[PDB]
């Protein structure tokens, strides 16, 4: 296969965190202090249809699902907006200044919150209150994603990598040399990939694990595509590399024009999103 | 040893 | 009740100040009555002497 | 922070 | 910089203010909410309703502050927890409802007009009921239909309010 270029979204702005609508037809990009919505279903479509502002530059953005509702987070308060005929729904404000990263739980009942301070937060959505926090890591978490079976929940910090039980406790952790930026949970299983400069698949549980060297700085994000067949990851050396599940071998390289700090793929392994230093957001087709 | 320490000082 | 029938009988009052309209060549230029600032009341009621 | 770290001390102190 | 004592003190109990609500502690909230007071208060509505020892006066206090001057966030509120509260005399409610819409004219309306439907459903039953008269209540029902109808007006409802009638 190969991945052709499809569309460029001019934000205007880093973007630090892209989603995509599920058939999706939006994309959503977020930058500093807004997230700009655009209809890719029409190809001029040069600016975005609806713009969100939510505060300072936009870490991160889920949407729900079905697909309902968007969760932005960035500074002390993270945004619920309601896209159904987007406007405000409701705001969860937590002590902690800034989130890092995002995830919703499978029954779209809980938000999982990547704190700056290094704290986990888990808000109920209904109540807008926050349930539980899961403290290890010293310092910010940067990422986090949930198991296949939505029983355990990962997440990576500032370099260390710690498994949870969604009833509480810290199963395990993994200690690294740097960084943590990004990582990933195979959907099939068994697998975790972790963002540094290097990439490294770990077996979950197993000792071995398998490590990629396709990035010359630090990879700003991954994620794998639904299938669990593949996944991409994405670096400061402007660099979007699709590799095979487990033991990466390479599907395909695209180069950018400036760092590739974030990325989403569509619900059917379809499309792909990334977001750039040049301010800007592109999508790509994946082909057969 | 330091618990009734602390409690002394208490 | 009474006022809101009231008003509802003068309910309209326009004033108009002469404009030119600045549209393409048309006569309507020449015999613009213009834009009516129209103005009018739907309701009134007394809320209360607290 | 130190003020409020003084604070907590305190507490603590009280509490012993 | 940060107060000494202060705002230090300001900011922690806030923080514990917020641990309280995430773990009831109507004592806490007793003692941290008292401390605290040294806008904003849906903690402290919010703590009276969770935690009891009644919990409808300091929404009102809360609504009459600031009222000179989308809609307020304040009121909007104080007015659900009064019909949830009758499900004392009710018609004294309505007609505070009817104050506040002429006073400012999502729409209060809506809430004014569930609420009168809530009398009719009482009025519906007892009606039915033999103890057997023909006019009196029956008419007064009819009545409070029609004005129930005419508010929503300017379906599952209107359904629910027939199949009232026909009992009645």
């Amino acid at each position: 296969s190969d991945v052709l270029g499809s569309q460029l979204g001019v934000g205007v702005q880093v973007a630090n965190r892209l989603d995509s609508q599920y058939d999706g037809t939006e994309i959503i990009a977020y930058a500093s202090l807004n997230i700009a919505v655009l209809t890719r279903q029409n190809t001029n479509r040069h600016n975005n249809v609806t713009s969100i502002e939510l505060h300072s530059p936009i870490k991160s953005i889920k949407i729900p699902g079905r697909s309902n509702l968007v969760g932005i987070i960035t500074e002390n308060s993270f945004q619920i907006f309601r896209i159904e005929s987007s406007e405000p729904l409701y705001f969860v404000e937590i002590d902690d200044l800034q989130v890092v990263d995002f995830a919703f739980n499978p029954d779209l009942q809980q938000f999982a919150i990547i704190d700056i301070k290094g704290n986990w937060s888990i808000g109920r959505i209904p109540i807008d209150n926050l349930h539980g926090t899961i403290f290890d890591p010293e310092s910010s978490w940067k990422r986090i994603e949930w198991f296949s079976h939505f029983q355990k929940i990962l997440v990576f910090d500032r370099s260390k990598m710690i498994e949870i039980d969604f009833m509480n406790n810290w199963q395990t952790e993994v200690v690294q040399a740097s960084n943590i930026r990004d990582y990933k949970r195979i959907d099939d299983k068994n697998g975790i990939l972790l963002t540094s400069r290097e990439i490294i698949i770990v077996g979950a549980s197993p000792v071995r694990r398998i490590s990629w060297k396709h990035d010359l700085d630090t990879t700003l994000r991954i994620t794998v595509q639904k299938v669990l067949v593949a996944f991409v990851y994405s670096m400061r050396h402007k660099r979007i590399y699709m590799h095979v599940f487990s033991h990466e071998i390479p599907g395909g390289t695209p180069t950018g024009i400036e760092t590739i700090l974030t990325l989403d793929h569509i619900d059917v392994v379809d499309f792909l999103v990334k977001l750039r230093n040049s301010s800007e957001v592109y999508y790509y087709a994946l082909s057969n | 040893a330091a618990a009734a320490a602390a409690a002394a000082a208490a | 009740g009474l006022l809101n029938l009231g008003v509802k009988d003068i309910g309209e009052k326009v004033i108009f100040d002469g404009k030119p309209l600045n549209s393409e060549d048309e006569i309507s230029n020449s015999g613009y009555l213009g834009n009516k600032l129209s103005v009018s009341v739907e309701q009134v009621s007394i809320a209360k002497p607290m | 922070a130190a003020a409020a770290a003084a604070a907590a001390a305190a507490a603590a102190a009280a509490a012993a | 910089e940060v107060r000494n004592y202060r705002t230090r003190h300001i900011v922690t109990l806030t923080d514990l203010l917020h641990l309280n609500v995430s773990r009831h502690n109507w004592s806490l909230a007793y003692k941290i909410f008292a401390t605290l007071i040294r806008s904003l208060w849906g903690i402290g509505v919010e703590i009276l309703d969770n935690l009891s020892n009644g919990l409808d006066f300091l929404q009102w206090m809360c609504q009459i502050y600031s009222s000179k001057s989308h809609t307020a966030k304040f009121a909007i509120t104080y007015l659900w927890s009064s019909l949830i509260n009758c499900q004392t005399e009710n018609d004294l409610l309505q007609e505070l409802i009817d104050k506040i819409s002429e006073w400012v004219l999502a729409e209060v309306w809506f809430i004014y007009a569930s609420c009168h439907l809530l009398k009719a459903d009482t009025l519906s039953r007892q009606f039915v009921n033999d103890n057997d008269i023909k006019i009196n209540q029956v008419i007064k029902h009819i009545h409070y239909v029609r004005t129930f109808l005419k508010i929503c007006l300017d379906r599952l409802i209107e359904n629910q309010l027939k199949s009232f009638e026909s009992r009645l």
